[PDB]
């Protein structure tokens, strides 16, 4: 869904790629759906129960994995990322794993619409979402 | 930064003043918690969707008395309830109860105990309720 | 020496001597020890009510002020 | 547009930064000046921002036409005062004609009597009591 | 030896007493700043070409109140604003506002709140304005 080459223009691409690999006999070109490439990456990311955020735009998607992840979640994230990169490659969908530290460990906070974090009995923190 | 899906208040060792001020938005009035009733603590995941019904239940499980006088909500602990007995020389109890019902300070949980046509009765409740009832009772006989 | 010392209510008049005494009191707060002040409230409360009163920690310091008679020993 | 990036201010330098969009000076007491605040605030509707932050932090405020007074919630006092020879409906029309009528803390009492119950900030209570005992002495 | 040929005052950490006397020639009156409003500091490059709007903007950004009585410009901080309620026995408010209009001591920023022809009203502002209006309204009743 991103290129509009004709039949002859695909055959001249195969004949100009066969000249680049002298060991090969013929290069076979198959066209795949662009929707199932970003659908299998989310269906596998929901099965491992990882927190994520998807940012769709034109010409590629991106997944952001934030939060204070524990030890087994960064083992399942590498076991899934290095097995997805072997199959599809990193030209369309890219993962961005960044881990931070939790502010709300011993604090009391109100979540929902108007969220705030009471950092102390005399201290309020109003974040901007 | 604060990932939870729903809406609610999470208290970790809150000390009953920071807890009721968080309820002071769902209740549309400011809350005044006393000095002896601020030494108790509470922790857990709470949610407010009808806080006038939630405050009555938590005032019995923790042990508290509360009063709403139209502008604010006063909260005391149970060991601060005080009592009084007063005599009216020239007005009735049914006349004073019409003043309380018509003005809006009449509280059906702490009613006035006395004879229907006399001068004496018995009032008991929160410390901001008693010193108002006594002060208006001794300010109507001197007026009449 | 203000000419409006005399108020009209019994609790506001007792409030006025507190906010008069606050300039001395925070001076005691700045120059006294933390835990030595903190020891006297726990020692006075169990005398006051009994052992069942739960102890107060450091985290009072942001909002609550101690009494004037529990400061100057530890000061 | 505008706003204020607060980093560990002390509620006396904050409401002064709001005191340009609000067109009046603000007098915050020193018992409500020990609480602190931080965060990126944007002032595009200040009279509703002050109403929301007074309920989320727990505060009482009052605007008499020249300034905005701000107290903490534990300083609200109340009184009951008796008018010997002036009705409540006439004194409440004196407050309506002056400009000191605050609909958040009205006067609770019977409509044709001498006794009522008032509660609120200390600058509003000590104004209503003094202007009621200075209207019984004239009559 | 002095820099760029415009007009302005360069303030390198002054203390609000040495700053307003530099404005005290564009204002053609001396400026008296109180002790509580002399602890704040200012730093920057300023330019006075109409000072009555500059003082109005800085009095709101810094937090200040001021009063020009015809011969000087008094400046206080916002924590020094006092108020009083005074009842007039033998003269009305409109016959006192004509004294303030004819004397030029009337200030539209802090007007008098009260019923238009009565005896009781309400004042608020700087202490030199309140101590003038209280004593100038009490000393007229002892005349009448």
């Amino acid at each position: 869904q991103r290129n509009t080459m004709s039949k002859k223009e695909l055959e001249v691409l195969s004949q100009k790629l066969r000249a680049l690999m002298p060991y090969a006999d013929s290069v076979n070109i198959t066209l795949m759906d662009d929707v199932t490439a970003a659908g299998q990456a989310e269906a596998g990311l929901k099965q491992q129960a990882l927190p994520y955020s998807r940012r769709n735009h034109k010409g590629g998607v991106t997944f952001v994995i934030q939060g204070a992840l524990d030890d087994v979640e960064i083992l399942r994230a590498r076991q899934f990322v290095d097995s997805y990169y072997r199959t599809w490659g990193g030209r369309y969908v890219q993962f961005a794993i960044e881990l931070k530290d939790d502010w709300l460990k011993g604090r009391s906070f109100q979540y929902g619409a108007e969220g705030y974090i009471k950092m102390s009995p005399g201290h309020w923190y109003f974040p901007s979402p | 930064k604060i990932p939870v899906t729903g809406s609610g208040f999470v208290a970790k060792d809150d000390s009953l003043r920071t807890f009721f001020d968080a309820m002071a938005l769902q209740l549309k009035e400011p809350v005044i918690v006393s000095k002896m009733a601020a030494r108790k603590k509470i922790t857990g995941n709470f949610e407010f969707h009808d806080p006038n019904a939630l405050l009555e239940k938590l005032s019995l499980q923790l042990g508290l008395i509360w009063y709403f006088d139209g502008q604010a909500i006063y909260i005391y602990d149970a060991s601060e309830m005080r009592n009084a007995v007063v005599s009216l020389r020239n007005v009735s109890l049914n006349e004073f109860n019409n003043f309380l019902k018509r003005s809006g300070l009449y509280n059906k949980n702490y009613p006035l105990r006395g004879d229907n046509r006399k001068g004496t009765f018995y009032v008991s409740g929160p410390p901001v309720y008693v010193d108002m009832v006594v002060n208006a009772a001794t300010m109507m006989d001197k007026q009449n | 020496e203000d000419e409006d010392v005399t108020f009209n209510d019994i609790s506001s008049l007792s409030k006025h001597v507190d906010e008069g005494l606050d300039g001395y009191r925070d001076y005691l707060i700045k120059y006294s020890d933390r835990e030595l002040v903190q020891f006297f409230e726990n020692a006075q409360l169990k005398r006051q009510y009994g052992e069942e009163t739960e102890t107060v920690k450091r985290d009072k310091d942001e909002i609550e002020k101690p009494s004037i008679f529990a400061l100057l020993p530890a000061y």
